[PDB]
């Protein structure tokens, strides 16, 4: 298994920005889920190797930090927090209409393998709860007529 | 310039201080922050000597924003007391429940904290900075990382800072979903490129910490007081708000209120005063039942005249504000405090991990009626045995919201049983 160049590209880049470069391993498994739409297991072998890093700092790091997803490959993950305030503000109307419209629960992709419904813990946006992101997008849930125009950007 | 989109949180000040540009929901580039007079604290600073800014920030009474209330001049003066290198750490992990206050000003005046932690850098002797910031933002880390460019196009990093002999270089961390990143040795050891396991204190960053050299880590807002006390002199500073606690601070408000928000107060403000004077009063005009101060504490009705400071009968914490009304129930919110810590324990510690694992696990059970009388004295004991051996502050609070819930609203858990 070995990374395109377009992809080691970034990755030396991240690794060369910090003075040692065991420092930018969230960043090189951010940029790896972006680019694949989650961590496959092969990857963390050449991963390991370019941060001079055991295979299994990796394996603890990747397991510790809970934007990672080694499970399920998912283009737009739509990450829907389920904190005190979100709750309090209509985290279940907000999953009501992602399963009305995507037909899908929390922890479930979609069978085109599009969507993924990631429950998340604040978001640090909560006096415009409910919030959820789309990937780096991130946005109040209103309704389920707002919503749907929303996910619709996203092709 | 496209960065991720942001929802506009909305803002509100009064003493026109770090909300001063933030208070507008955009992106303040620096053409614009120099046209208020922005970098010119670091100007003026950088033709005094490290000491004496350290000193400025000392007698300024300045104390840190991201909860403790730690001085800052003396967390400085200890750092210096041991020999370089030295690190400067700006914290930006906010994932508290409740806290949304660090992201506004890193959204829309980066350069209020760039001009902070290359004053503060210069105080220490530090010529290596990192901004670390959750993975949540990436929005803001976009911004920071544009707005670094800029400062360094226009001689405000780099080498030799402005003919001064100062060097800095500021480098960008983003965190990985974590709450315990925000204790300041799980984010050194974060830095480092491991796990974010809290180290045993002693000893404390000031000695040991990135690379086991002094570093100082200060939260967002702390390190944006800097370049005011700068530009105003320390007794002018000091003499803003209450004399206990002076300075800007800044209050999340959200749930039940009709203007959810962040505002720019003095701490001598009540909390009634938050929720019906600035927020706009409660949502519906429904009575108000409780307030959960962030997840550290939870108040009644009984308490909402109560001055937001760090006082005996004072609210504490960093002055979190999520209101409940009347018709929410207050064990189903319990309940979300309870899963919070459950998803944040490291797991170093045994009673906390075992005890943030059983609180949710039970407290779920209670609150679906499932839960026999052994669920029930478990729940209890479970929620008074989270704290012992535990080397770090979320263990030590973990059982505290919860408890006070089961303190102030009996009749509610009774429902239950
Ligand atoms: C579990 C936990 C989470 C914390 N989260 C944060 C945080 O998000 N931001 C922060 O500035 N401090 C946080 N702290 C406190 C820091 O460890 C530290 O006291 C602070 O960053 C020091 O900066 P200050 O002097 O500016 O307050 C947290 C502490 C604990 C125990
Ligand atoms: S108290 Fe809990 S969160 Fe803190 S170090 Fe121990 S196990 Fe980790
Ligand atoms: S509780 Fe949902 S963003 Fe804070
Ligand atoms: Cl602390
Ligand atoms: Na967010
Ligand atoms: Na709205
Ligand atoms: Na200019
Ligand atoms: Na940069
Ligand atoms: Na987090």
């Amino acid at each position: 298994f070995e990374f395109p160049e377009e992809l080691k590209t970034k990755l030396q880049e991240h690794i060369n920005y910090f003075p040692k470069k065991r420092q930018a391993i969230l960043l090189c498994l951010h940029e790896i889920q972006n680019y694949y739409g989650y961590i496959p297991p092969e990857s963390l072998k050449p991963l390991a190797d370019m941060l001079e890093l055991p295979l299994n700092h990796v394996e603890g790091v990747v397991a510790f930090y809970d934007m990672f997803d080694r499970e399920d490959k998912a283009k737009y993950r739509i990450r829907v927090c389920v904190s005190i305030v979100c709750h309090l503000m209509g985290t279940n109307k907000l999953l009501k209409a992602l399963e009305n419209i995507l037909g899908i629960k929390p922890g479930e992709v979609t069978p085109d393998g599009k969507f993924k419904i990631v429950p998340v813990q604040c978001l640090g946006a909560c006096s415009e709860a409910p919030v959820f992101m789309v990937n780096d997008d991130e946005y109040k849930f209103e309704s389920e007529v707002q919503l749907n125009e929303i996910l619709s950007r996203y092709t | 310039r496209s960065y991720p989109a942001i929802p506009r949180i909305y803002a509100e000040t009064t003493l026109n201080m770090l909300l001063k540009r933030a208070k507008k929901p955009r992106v303040h580039s620096i053409d614009e922050y120099l046209k208020d007079g922005g970098y010119q604290a670091l100007e003026k600073a950088l033709n005094m000597s490290p000491e004496e800014i350290i000193d400025w920030v000392d007698k300024s009474t300045l104390r840190g924003r991201g909860g403790a209330g730690f001085p800052t001049g003396k967390k400085w003066k200890f750092a210096v007391q041991n020999p370089g290198p030295r690190y400067f750490i700006c914290n930006a992990d906010e994932s508290e429940p409740g806290t949304f206050k660090d992201r506004i000003i890193i959204e829309r005046d980066p350069h209020l904290l760039i001009e902070g932690i290359i004053i503060s850098s210069y105080a220490i002797g530090a010529n290596e900075a990192y901004i670390y910031i959750r993975g949540e933002y990436p929005a803001g880390y976009y911004i920071l990382r544009d707005a670094i460019e800029e400062a360094k196009k226009k001689g405000f990093l780099g080498k030799n800072i402005l003919g001064s002999g100062f060097d800095l270089e500021i480098y960008v961390a983003r965190g990985a979903g974590a709450y315990i990143c925000g204790e300041e040795t799980a984010l050194i050891e974060s830095l480092e490129g491991k796990r974010g396991h809290p180290r045993l204190k002693p000893p404390y960053p000031v000695q040991k910490g990135l690379w086991g050299k002094p570093t100082v880590v200060n939260n967002v807002k702390t390190i944006a007081n800097v370049p005011f006390i700068i530009s105003m002199g320390w007794e002018e500073y000091r003499y803003i708000g209450p004399s206990d606690y002076a300075g800007p601070k800044l209050f999340p408000v959200s749930g039940k209120v009709k203007k959810p928000g962040v505002y720019e107060l003095p701490m001598n403000t009540t909390l009634r005063e938050v929720i019906f004077k600035y927020a706009g009063g409660t949502l519906g005009n429904k009575k108000v039942k409780a307030v959960f101060s962030g997840a550290l504490d939870c108040f009644s009705s009984e308490e909402l005249d109560i001055p937001m400071d760090y006082s005996p009968l004072g609210f504490g914490g960093t002055g979190t504000v999520i209101v409940l009304t009347e018709e929410d129930d207050i064990v189903e919110a319990a309940l979300k405090i309870a899963e919070f810590y459950e998803h944040e324990t490291c797991g170093q510690c045994t009673p906390c991990r075992v005890g943030c694992y059983e609180q949710a696990n039970l407290l779920e059970k209670i609150y679906k009626g499932e839960a026999t009388e052994q669920d029930w004295e478990g729940f209890d004991f479970v929620n008074r045995n989270i704290q012992p051996t535990s080397i770090c502050g979320l263990g030590a609070v973990a059982g505290r919201l919860i408890r006070q819930t089961l303190e102030k609203f009996p009749e509610e858990w009774e429902k239950y049983r």
